[PDB]
């Protein structure tokens, strides 16, 4: 009925749906079958999932599902596997996919970009990003870095599928990135996403998705437990999966009460 | 109307949709509740009611309060007409 | 008032004091628990306060009813009183103003003490008699 | 008295309500190899006589692997403290034995040779214990076949374990699974989770703490009973666990089921 329009709620005080799954191809390699799709299918059937509701999706490293990230899906359970050097790449990826972002293109030539607050951040995707900033002063003049010189830039970030990058806000930047192989959007960050929940196997919960220094809050989505086996892991998921959608409700956006109010 | 070829199964085929719509499942819904309310005794005086010594006939589980409970109250009535205790129209 | 309470009472009548906040409740700040472990890891029983013109109770369980048979648990409190009352007016609200707050108290074997940690919901299925 | 009967426990708030232990340590031998000592248990016997408790009954025990103190752990004792290694690779190993020496588990035997089994409860886990364990398994649904497996063979089942010293596993509930272990050297049994364990607590001596003790994915907490201390010499992890005995024994306390009051409650 009514949209566009907050109202005063009141009260008394006294008085099935698709869900999405994602995983390694290094898993499907290390289990050796091709039916076990439908044997989880089956199992689902068995703890209350009608049949022929649950999806699977099929990706091939952390960077590959890194770009066009965006998960279309009523309840998405994400399964990441932990490395040793990519914890930036879990961390931004988590960041993203946990957070409604609200994204802005950018031409990286005819403009000199800002930032608002500190709760506006840089999102950028593609192949492989080099991008490189240089804070110029109040009365355009460049401070250890010049407007026409393309080597003096300051480095933040080479060869990365999915980078956010965040700089000190209250003066303007110039910025070149090769818009070839990657694209920068100004982005800002609206509020908690609760359509997505990751489990990670492996690590430590190390996951930061802020990247304030003073607060680091392990929001409740964010699982974590050991794994040797796939089989062991996926027979934990589907026995538990009640536990999994409590956390999860339906998402802030989908609903005919955010339309009018940047809608899904 | 139709009045056509040698019997048909149309009573059967009535029933079997007949049986599998809401009116099936609200009257099984009834009926387990009732059950449960008989068997009612580790708990004690435990099933949510306005009234008193609850039945499984007039529990508030679903503008006024009271409103709310007596629709709720008049939705699961509409079963009564199928018990044979009205005595009217 | 009182003469003449004094005076129908020596003939054999009906007598009547009035009273406004009547103190009729003995003091016994007594609590009672029935699914109990030493060293207090889980629990589900009733503190009460019964103090002045005041009664104040909480149930509180610490499974919230999560094993229980349906999720329900019962709690029944019964206070008894010396002398007989007539004509009462009763103030009654659904909150527990004194048993909602993190406290530690000493336990009954007199040597040891377990934390509490309360969560206030909305009680349900409110019933109160009031029984002669 | 009255045993095997909870009953109302009376109470009070304005009565004025406010040793002879038995301490046992188990240390992996890599620190009795690197201490280069055999006469510190006097050492420490005396250290814990200066805190006030008695000697002669502090009794200390190795074992050679975190695997062989992994199959059937021996705890028969009043305030255990565990000292297990961290590593980088094998968590799951330290999870388990957490797990398995945090929680009382009642087990019955499991014959996988003439039954189906299923779950009934959150707390229903499968634990094997043995020298060479791989249990291997086939998903049966409500008609009793085999689904992504076939039951009429036992090699195309989908494995969980693969010889390990050790392996707690849980199935989905509400179906049957088909089992064929290799019984003549390990053992699977049926144990549910009855409560909480006292008795024993771990101290994590290495780095990153990375314990679970629940089999839900959802809520993984960090109990008071699981330490975690950094180290590099054992004499120093020694001495910060004896300054900090009186924090240890606070924290633990005697067994929740050895009260000699505590009867016909699965335990005395």
């Amino acid at each position: 009925q009514n949209y566009g329009i907050n109202l005063p709620i009141t009260g008394s005080m006294d008085i099935t749906s698709t869900l999405c799954l994602y995983y390694p191809t290094e898993a499907a390699t290390e289990i050796n079958d091709n039916s076990w799709k439908d044997t989880l299918s089956q199992l689902f059937l068995t703890k209350g999932w009608p049949t022929g509701s649950v999806y699977f999706k099929e990706y091939t490293n952390i960077a590959s599902f890194s770009v066009d990230p965006q998960l279309y899906c009523d309840y998405n359970v994400v399964l990441m596997k932990y490395d040793a050097t990519l914890q930036l790449d879990m961390s931004e990826l988590a960041d993203l996919i946990l957070n409604e972002w609200l994204c802005n293109p950018m031409d990286i030539t005819l403009y000199y970009y800002q930032q608002t607050d500190e709760a506006n951040k840089w999102i950028s995707m593609g192949s492989s990003c080099t991008i490189k900033v240089c804070p110029l002063n109040t009365q355009t003049l460049g401070i250890g870095c010049l407007t026409t010189d393309a080597t003096t830039f300051e480095e933040v970030a080479t060869a990365e599928k999915l980078v956010i990058t965040d700089v000190v806000d209250g003066v303007n930047h110039k910025l070149d990135v090769t818009t070839a192989t990657c694209t920068i959007r100004n982005c800002k960050k609206l509020g908690p996403r609760e359509n997505v929940a990751v489990i990670q196997v492996g690590g430590s919960d190390i996951l930061d998705i802020t990247a304030d220094p003073t607060t680091a809050p392990q929001t409740e989505r964010m699982m974590r437990i050991n794994w040797k086996k796939w089989w062991q892991v996926f027979y934990t998921v589907v026995d538990y999966v009640d536990q999994i959608i409590q956390v999860m409700s339906k998402r802030s956006r989908s609903l005919n009460s955010a339309a009018f109010y940047y809608r899904v | 109307k139709s009045t056509i070829d040698a019997a048909k199964s149309m009573a059967t085929n009535v029933m079997k949709k007949f049986k599998k719509s809401g009116l099936a499942n609200s009257v099984s819904t009834l009926t387990d509740s009732l059950s449960d309310a008989a068997s009612s005794i580790s708990r004690g005086s435990s099933i949510r009611s306005i009234g008193s010594s609850a039945s499984a006939w007039t529990d508030v589980s679903t503008v006024s309060s009271v409103s709310t409970q007596t629709s709720t109250i008049s939705r699961r009535l509409r079963l009564k007409e199928m018990a044979t205790q009205t005595e009217g129209m | 008032e009182y003469i003449e309470n004094w005076n129908l009472q020596n003939r054999r009548q009906r007598t009547g004091f009035t009273f406004h906040k009547p103190n009729i409740f003995p003091y016994s700040a007594s609590f009672t628990l029935n699914r109990s472990q030493p060293a207090h890891d889980n629990l589900m029983g009733t503190m009460w306060l019964n103090a002045g013109s005041e009664i104040q109770v909480a149930g509180f369980d610490y499974s919230c009813a999560i094993n229980a048979p349906a999720n329900i648990q019962q709690f029944e409190h019964i206070v008894p009183l010396r002398r007989v009352l007539t004509t009462a007016t009763i103030t009654l609200l659904p909150d527990a103003e004194r048993f909602s707050f993190p406290r530690v108290i000493n336990s009954a074997d007199g040597a040891t003490t377990w934390f509490f940690n309360p969560v206030i919901l909305r009680p349900n299925n409110v019933e109160v008699e009031f029984l002669l």
